[PDB]
C-alpha cells in the first residue's frame, strides 16, 4: 500500500525488492524506484544478480514508461535530482538513497520536494539525519520521521548484541573492526576516488578504513562512544562479510556466558535480526541470510574476563537489506504519514 | 625532445609512465598529464601500481600541479576538456588520448587545439580517418605529420595484428578468427552495475565477458589484404593485465603443423616482430608474461593445428603493459616520424616555404 | 530401487544428491559413500556446496558412518581401496568412480566383483575400453550389463558433444576445433605446487592454462562418424565453475547463418537437446547457469559464423552440475535398462544357459 | 658457504631461494634439496614464480639429475623417509623442512641422523624445539641449538615489535589475529581438511582459526600469555597479510605516540626486520620487500589509552622466508654445530 521510490536502485535495491517478494506482509507498494542507471538494464540487472543469482521472477512490460514484475508492475527513471525526479506523481511514501551520492537531508528534502512523504537512508547521511536502526535507533525511533537513515551494514548489523552484551555484561572499551567487503565505494579498478584505498583496484587487497560505524554507534547507542571504537576494514570480497571486533567488557564474564545470553537474544528478538552458533559455516553457507550474523562460539575469545573478541559472519547486502527492511515496513505501520 | 601530455591521467598512461621513466631513450618528454584527482593521489598512483607494483623510482611530489619524476618535474591538469587547458602554454607537442573519452578525433581535436601538435590515440577505431597504425605492421607507414591525431588501437587489434599478418605473409589466411579471455578493466562493471553491455555491467573477475570487438575485424584497417577473413569476440575475465588468442582460420598453404610457421616465427618473432613477438616453446602462463616488453609472445608448443587449415595459434601478451610500450614504439617512432622543431631543412627561405611558415596568402601557398 | 555407491567422496561425490535428493524420479538409490573424512564433515561437505549453495535439504547426522537425508539415512564408507569395500554386502547395483586413479574399468571392476552390480564411470578414463557413454548421443546406444562399468566422458565435451553432436548433425561439418574455459578447480593448485604437469603446477586462480583435451578426441570416441574431424585445447581458466568454448569449424555444409542452426537449434535444444542445450538470447554470465541444470548455454547471438561456414559457435555451461545431471541420465535410464525380469534361452538349445551353471561343460569350452 | 638441504621445499622456500639469491654473500651453501617433485618443476617451482613472478634467474638443469642456479649446482633429493635423504653426502648443516609434518623432534632429528645437522621449520616446533625467531629468540639462540623452527609468518612476523610492544608501554591484555592468505595446506578447493573452515574451497571465504602467535606468544615472550593471545584468520587473499590485533596496553598512550615509539623500532631494531608507515599500502606494496611489515601507525589507533589498535601488512610469506633467511644467515654466522 505504501507507494513508494528508492533512490539508487542498486543491489539492495534488488535485495529489497527481492525482499519485497522474499519479505512476506509488504505495504511497502514500491510500485517506483530511482536510479540514474538505464533501466532495462536495472531491469535484467533486477533480473540478473550475481550473488543471490538473477531474480527469476519474469517480468512483463509493455512500453518504455510501464514496467510490470510479479503482478506488482514498478514504474522506475533514471535521473539525479530528486527534483528532477517526480515524487508527487505517486505521492511517493518512502525513499531509501541507494546512490550514497545523496548523503544529506536535503536530497530527501529534494526527494520530499518533488512529492515524497518519508524517506530514511540505508547508508549513514553526512550530518544532517539522526539515523534509525533497528535494536538501536528503532525503540525511540518515531514514523514521524520523514527522513531518517540506517548506518552501514557495519553498524547496521554490529549494534544490538554488544549493546545487550553492554546491557548485560558492559563493555570498558570496544575495539571494532570488520572484514568490509567492497562495493562502488571503492574504485574496481585504481580509479580516482577520494579515498585513496577506495580509489586503488584492490582486487586482492583490504582497506584499512573506517566506516561510520564507530561513529553512528554514538546516535545509535548514545552510551558506547569512544571507548567503544575501532575501525572498518574494506576486503577485497563482493559478498557477505565478518565482524572483527575484540571489547574490554564491562562486568567479569566468559565466553559462554555471553554465547546463551547472545543466543536467547536470537531466541527471541535477534530473531531474524542475528545468530549466533560454533558450526564452521563459511560465506557461501550465507546467500540470502537474514539474521544478520551468527557469531562464532569458539573463537570469541575472552581474557581477564574483559578482553573479548568477537567474529560473526554476517551478510553486508542482503541481511543488511534485511534490517533495511526490517524498519522500512515498520515505518509503513504506524502510518501517521 | 617532444613535449607530451595525456587525456587524464589514463591507466596505460600511469603504465607507460613506469615505462616513460624507465625507457631508455624517450625523444619525448611527457612533462604533464591531467589529474581532476589530486596530485598525490595520482602521483601514488602512478607512483603505486598494482599489477606492477609501485615504481621502483621515487616519483617526488613537488607542488600540486607539478610533481618530480624522481626529478623529473612532470605537471598536471584537473579536467575532462582540453579547451581550456592550453598544451601550447606547454609547448605539448603531443597529447595522447589515455582515455577513448575523445572517441572521436575531432574529440581530440579539442586538444590540437588546446595546445597539441600532435595527438596519440590510446582506442580502436570509431570514425574512418583513424591513423591505424601497428609497429612493426605499418609503422613506416606513417606520413610525417600525417593526421597529427595518430591513433594506436588496443592490444586486442594492437598486439593482434603483426603474426597475424605475418601468419597469412608465413602461411596465408583464408578466413577465420581468434580469441581472447581479457582481463578485467572498469570498462567492464565491477559488479552488476550500470552498463550498456549487460556483461560488462557485471561483477567480471567472476565471470566472463563474451562480447564483440571490431578490432576482431579492424585487423583488416591495417591489413585490408586479410578483410573478410576476421572474427573473435574477447572475453573480460579474471586477469588483471594479459591476454592470449589463437587465429585458427583456414590457412592458404598446405596444412603441415604450426611448429615450422612458428620456427619461421621464431624467425619472425625475432625478425620484423623483434622486441614485439616471443615465440616462447616453455609452457607459461600469465604471470610469465608479466612486464611483457615485447608486444606479443608465442608457445608453440601448444600452438597447433586440427586439419592443418585451421592453425590452433597458442600466443599470449599483456593487454595494457606493452601496449604502454606500442605507446612509446609508436611514439618515439613518431618522434622520427615527426622532427619537431628541429627543423634543419627549413626552405622557408628563398623558397617559398616562407609565406606558409610566415602567412597563407594569394602567395607561396595560394592553394586549392 | 538400484542399489546405489559412491567410490570415494568427491565434489562430484558431493554433487549428485543435490540432485538426486532434489530428484523426484530417481528410481535408485544410493545407501553409502566412502567419505574418509567423517560424516560431520561429509554432511557438512554435502549439506554446505560452495557454488551451489548449502545443500537444500534435512540431510542430517545420524550415526557417525549412517547419517540421514531429510529422513532417508544412508551409510558411509571410509577407506581407499575397492576391495574391503562391500559392495556385495552393499548390494550396490551402481557405484560412481569417486578416486579418479580408476583411469580403468579394472580397477572398477575391483568393485565389480566386490559386489558392483554396474560400475558408474564418471570422468574421461584413460581405459579407452569402456564405450564412451554420452547422452544425446549414445546414451541409449549404451548395451546394458554388457560390460556393467558405464563410462562418461569430460563434462566439457560431455556438455559440449550433444551440442557438437547436433551441429554436424544439423550441418555436416569438415572438423573442428575449440577451447572451453576450463574452471579454477584443485587439481591446478592455488599455490605454484609442485606438479607432474608445468600448468597446474601454477598458482591456480590467478594464470590462466590452455591444456590438453583428449575431451575433443572423446567427442569422435561418442561421434565415430565424425572422427578426427576435432580439435581444441583445455584452456583451464580461473573460474569456480563454469566452462564454455567457442568451437571452430569449417561446416561441410553450405555456409548458411548460425541463427538457422540455432532455429536447428531452438528446433534440436527443445528437441531431444532439452535438459542439456539451451539456447538463450539474453547475453549471459556464469551466474546466469549456477543451480541451473540445461545442461549447455548456447549463445545463438554471440554464436557467429566466419565465411558463413565457419562458425564461431559458443556455449556457457557448468563444469559438474549439469554433469551431476549426467549421473541420473544413465541412472534412472540403467534402471529401467536392468532387467529385473527373467531370460528366455534354451539351456538346451543355448545350454550356455545350462552351461552357466555347467560352465565346466565340454559342451561349452567355446573359443577357450 | 654453509652446505643445506631444504625438505618439503616450497615457495617460501623457493622465496628463501630467490631470498638466497637477494641474499647476495648467502652464508648457507644450500647445495641440496629434498622435493619429491619434478627437477624442471623445482626450477620452475623457483624458476617460475607467481607472487614475485618468475624467479628473475635462468635456471639450468644437466640434464636432468642435477639444475644449476645463478652459476652454482644444486641438488633435490626425493623420498618421503625423512633420514633416507642423503643429507650425509655432503654432511648437511642445516635442513629446512617445509612438510611441517614433523612437528616432533623426531622427523627433523631423522633428517639430522643421516648427514644434515641444523634445522629450521615453517611449523611451529611443538615442544621439542627451541621456540626460535629473529628479533625475539634468534640472539639467546647459541649456535649449538641445531633443530629449532620458525612459528606462523604472523608469529614470525609480530614477534620483535609485539616484545617492543609490551617494552615501550607494557601490555595488559593483546588478542592478535591475521589477514591471512589463502594456501594449499588449507583446502583450496573442497577436500578432507580437518578444520572444517580449511575443508571448503572457499575462493572467496575467510577461515577463523589460531597460530603460534597465539601460542608461542608465551614462548617468545614469558608474560605474553593468554591475555596476550588471539585467534588467527586465512582470509581470501595470496599475500602479505595484516595484523588484526589490538593491544591492551599498560601505559596510557595515544596512537602515534606507540608508533613515535615505534618509529624508533624500525630505526634501531625493526631495520631490515619490520617498517612502519601511514603513507596506504596494499600488499603488493609489501612484495618481495624484507621489512616484515609496516604498521598502520594512522589506523593503529589509540582507544582508552590501553586497548591500542596494531595494524601492518604483513609479510606472510618473503619476509617470512627472509626472516628466516635471515635466521638461516644467522646460523650461517656463529657456526660452531
Ligand atoms: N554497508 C555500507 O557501507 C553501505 C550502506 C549504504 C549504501 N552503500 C552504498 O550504496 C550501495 C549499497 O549496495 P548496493 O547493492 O545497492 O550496490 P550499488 O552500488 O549498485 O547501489 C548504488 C546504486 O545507486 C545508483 N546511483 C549512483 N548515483 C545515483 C543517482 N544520482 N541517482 C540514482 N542512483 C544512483 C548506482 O548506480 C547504484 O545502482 C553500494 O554502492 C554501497 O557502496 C553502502
Ligand atoms: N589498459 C590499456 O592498455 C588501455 C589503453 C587505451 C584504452 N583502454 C581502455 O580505455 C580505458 C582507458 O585506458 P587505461 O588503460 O588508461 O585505463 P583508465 O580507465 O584508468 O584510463 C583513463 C583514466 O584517465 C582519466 N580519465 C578518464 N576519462 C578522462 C577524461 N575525459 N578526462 C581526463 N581524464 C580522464 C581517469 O583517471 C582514468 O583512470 C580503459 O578503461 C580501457 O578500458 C585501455
Ligand atoms: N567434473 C568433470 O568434468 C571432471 C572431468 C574429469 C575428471 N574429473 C575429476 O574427477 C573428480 C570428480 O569431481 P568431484 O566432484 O568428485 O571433485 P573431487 O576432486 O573432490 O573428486 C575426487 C576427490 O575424492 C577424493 N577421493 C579420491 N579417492 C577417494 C577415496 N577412496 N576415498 C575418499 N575420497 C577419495 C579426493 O579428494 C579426490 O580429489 C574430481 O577429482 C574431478 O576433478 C572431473
Ligand atoms: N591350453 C590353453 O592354452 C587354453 C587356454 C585357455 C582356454 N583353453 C580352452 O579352454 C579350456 C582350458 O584349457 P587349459 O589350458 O586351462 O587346460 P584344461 O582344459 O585342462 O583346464 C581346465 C582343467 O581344470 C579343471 N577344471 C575345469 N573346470 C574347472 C573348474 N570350475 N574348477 C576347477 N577345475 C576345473 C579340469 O581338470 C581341467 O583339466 C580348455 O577346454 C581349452 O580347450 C585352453
Ligand atoms: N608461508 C606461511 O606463512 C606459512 C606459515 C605456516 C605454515 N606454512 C606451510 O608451509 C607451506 C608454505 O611454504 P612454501 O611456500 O615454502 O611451500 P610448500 O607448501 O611446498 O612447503 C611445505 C609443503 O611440503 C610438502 N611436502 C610433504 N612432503 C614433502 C616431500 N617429501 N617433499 C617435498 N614436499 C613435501 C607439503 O605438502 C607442504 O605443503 C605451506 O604448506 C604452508 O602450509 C606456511
Amino acid at each position: 500500500k505504501l507507494k513508494v521510490a528508492i533512490n539508487g536502485f542498486g543491489r539492495i535495491g534488488r535485495n529489497f525488492l527481492r525482499c519485497w517478494h522474499g519479505r512476506k506482509d509488504s505495504p511497502l507498494d514500491v510500485v517506483v524506484i530511482n536510479d540514474t542507471g538505464g533501466v532495462k538494464q536495472a531491469s535484467h540487472l533486477l533480473k540478473y544478480d550475481s550473488i543471490l543469482g538473477t531474480f527469476d521472477a519474469d517480468v512483463k512490460t509493455a512500453g518504455d514508461s510501464a514496467i510490470s514484475v510479479d503482478g506488482k508492475v514498478i514504474k522506475v527513471v533514471s535521473d539525479r535530482n530528486p527534483v528532477n525526479l517526480p515524487w508527487g506523481d505517486m505521492g511517493i511514501d518512502l525513499v531509501i538513497e541507494g546512490t550514497g551520492v545523496f548523503v544529506d537531508r536535503d536530497g530527501a528534502g529534494k526527494h520530499l520536494q518533488a512529492g515524497a512523504k518519508k524517506v530514511l537512508i540505508t547508508a549513514p547521511g553526512k550530518g544532517d539525519i539522526p539515523t534509525y536502526v533497528v535494536g538501536v535507533n528503532e525503540e525511540g525511533y518515531t514514523h514521524a520521521d520523514t527522513i531518517i537513515s540506517n548506518a552501514s551494514c557495519t553498524t547496521n548489523c554490529l549494534a544490538p548484541f554488544v549493546k545487550v552484551l553492554d546491557q548485560k555484561f558492559g563493555i570498558i572499551k570496544g575495539t571494532m573492526t570488520t572484514t568490509h567487503s567492497y562495493t562502488g565505494d571503492q574504485r574496481l579498478l585504481d580509479a580516482s576516488h577520494r579515498d585513496l584505498r577506495r580509489a586503488r583496484a584492490a582486487c586482492l587487497n583490504i582497506v584499512p578504513t573506517s566506516t561510520g560505524a564507530a561513529k553512528a554507534v554514538a546516535l545509535v547507542l548514545p552510551n558506547l562512544k569512544g571507548k567503544l571504537n575501532g575501525i572498518a576494514l574494506r576486503v577485497p570480497t563482493p559478498n557477505v562479510s565478518v565482524v572483527d571486533l575484540v571489547v574490554q567488557v564491562s562486568k567479569k564474564t566468559f565466553a559462554e556466558e555471553v554465547n546463551a545470553a547472545f543466543r536467547e537474544s536470537a531466541d527471541n528478538e535477534l530473531k531474524g535480526i542475528l545468530s549466533v552458533c560454533d558450526e564452521p559455516l563459511v560465506s557461501i553457507d550465507f546467500r540470502c541470510t537474514d539474521v544478520s550474523s551468527t557469531i562464532d562460539s569458539s573463537l570469541t575469545m575472552v581474557m581477564g574476563d574483559d578482553m573479548v573478541k568477537v567474529i560473526a559472519w554476517y551478510d553486508n547486502e542482503w541481511g543488511y537489506s534485511q534490517r533495511v527492511v526490517d524498519l522500512a515496513d515498520i515505518v509503513a505501520n504506524k502510518w501517521q504519514a | 625532445k617532444l613535449k607530451v601530455a595525456i587525456n587524464g591521467f589514463g591507466r596505460i598512461g600511469r603504465n607507460f609512465l613506469r615505462c616513460w621513466h624507465g625507457r631508455k631513450d624517450s625523444p619525448l618528454d611527457v612533462v604533464v598529464v591531467n589529474d581532476s584527482g589530486g596530485v598525490k593521489s595520482a602521483t601514488h598512483l602512478l607512483k603505486y601500481d598494482s599489477i606492477l607494483g609501485t615504481f621502483k623510482a621515487d616519483v617526488k611530489i613537488i607542488d600540486n600541479e607539478t610533481f618530480s619524476i624522481d626529478g623529473k618535474p612532470i605537471k598536471v591538469v584537473s579536467n575532462r576538456d582540453p579547451l581550456k587547458l592550453p598544451w601550447a602554454e606547454l609547448g605539448i607537442d603531443i597529447v595522447i588520448e589515455g582515455t577513448g573519452v575523445f572517441v572521436d578525433g575531432p574529440g581530440a581535436g579539442k586538444h590540437i587545439q588546446a595546445g597539441a601538435k600532435k595527438v596519440i590515440i590510446t582506442a580502436p577505431a570509431k570514425g574512418s580517418d583513424i591513423p591505424t597504425y601497428v609497429v612493426g605492421v605499418n609503422e613506416k607507414d606513417y606520413g610525417h605529420d600525417v593526421a597529427n591525431i595518430i591513433s594506436n588501437a588496443s592490444c586486442t587489434t594492437n598486439c593482434l595484428a603483426p603474426f597475424v599478418k605475418v601468419l597469412d605473409e608465413e602461411l596465408g589466411i583464408v578466413k577465420g578468427t581468434m580469441t581472447t579471455t581479457h582481463s578485467y578493466t572498469g570498462d567492464q562493471r565491477l559488479l552488476d552495475a550500470s552498463h550498456r553491455d549487460l556483461r560488462r555491467a557485471r561483477a567480471a573477475a567472476l565471470n566472463i565477458v563474451p562480447t564483440s570487438t571490431g578490432a576482431a575485424k579492424a585487423v583488416s584497417l591495417v591489413l585490408p589484404q586479410l578483410k573478410g577473413k576476421l572474427n573473435g569476440i574477447a572475453l573480460r575475465v579474471p586477469t588483471p593485465n594479459v591476454s592470449v588468442v589463437d587465429l585458427v582460420v583456414n590457412i592458404e598453404k598446405v596444412g603441415v603443423t604450426a611448429e615450422d610457421v612458428n620456427n619461421a616465427f621464431r624467425k619472425a618473432a625475432a625478425g620484423p616482430l623483434k622486441g614485439v613477438l616471443d615465440v616462447c616453446d616453455i609452457p607459461l602462463v600469465s604471470v610469465d608474461f608479466r612486464c611483457s616488453d615485447f608486444s606479443s609472445t608465442i608457445d608453440s608448443s601448444l600452438t597447433m593445428v586440427m586439419g592443418g587449415d585451421m592453425v590452433k595459434v597458442v600466443a599470449w601478451y599483456d593487454n595494457e603493459w606493452g601496449y604502454s610500450q606500442r605507446v612509446v614504439d609508436l611514439a618515439d617512432l613518431v618522434a622520427n616520424k615527426w622532427p619537431g622543431l628541429e627543423g634543419s631543412v627549413a626552405s622557408g627561405d628563398p623558397l617559398e616555404d616562407f609565406c606558409k611558415d610566415n602567412p597563407a596568402d594569394e602567395e607561396c601557398k595560394l592553394y586549392e
